[PDB]
């Protein structure tokens, strides 16, 4: 309800890295909690197309 | 999954696609097809798959009108 615009983007950005990797996790069966590196190594160099 | 009609056959009566996020014929047999392929979690995930019928070669019209007669044939 604020519209807090700064906020409301880091959490599309923070719900959206989550349920990410939990559909990720899920289709990989594999614990989420040990799958943040490739994620974090692909977003990291993320260029203008990615 | 799918199975709908579109315009890009002339004389088959079916082909294939795939998805629009989905490794294509080739990528897909080459990317399997080669040593150390780590198959275990990324070969279970890819290659979509869908379908199309032309409704112009005459196979196809007489393989519905005989449908449309018998609903649970056998042939």
């Amino acid at each position: 309800v604020e519209e807090k615009c700064a906020l409301m983007e880091q959490v599309a950005h923070q719900t959206i890295v989550m349920q990410f990797i939990l559909e990720l996790a899920k289709s990989l069966k594999v614990d989420p909690r040990a799958c943040f590196r490739q994620f974090f190594t692909k977003i990291k160099t993320a260029d203008r197309q990615y | 999954e799918k199975v709908t009609i579109s315009n890009r056959l002339v004389s088959s009566p079916c082909c294939i696609v795939t998805s629009t996020y989905g490794w294509t014929a080739n990528m897909e047999r080459i990317m399997k097809a080669q040593a150390l392929r780590d198959n275990s979690t990324m070969g279970y995930m890819m290659a979509k798959k869908h379908l199309e019928i032309n409704p112009d070669h005459p196979i196809v019209e007489t393989l519905r009108q005989k449908a449309e007669a018998d609903k649970n044939d056998k042939a």
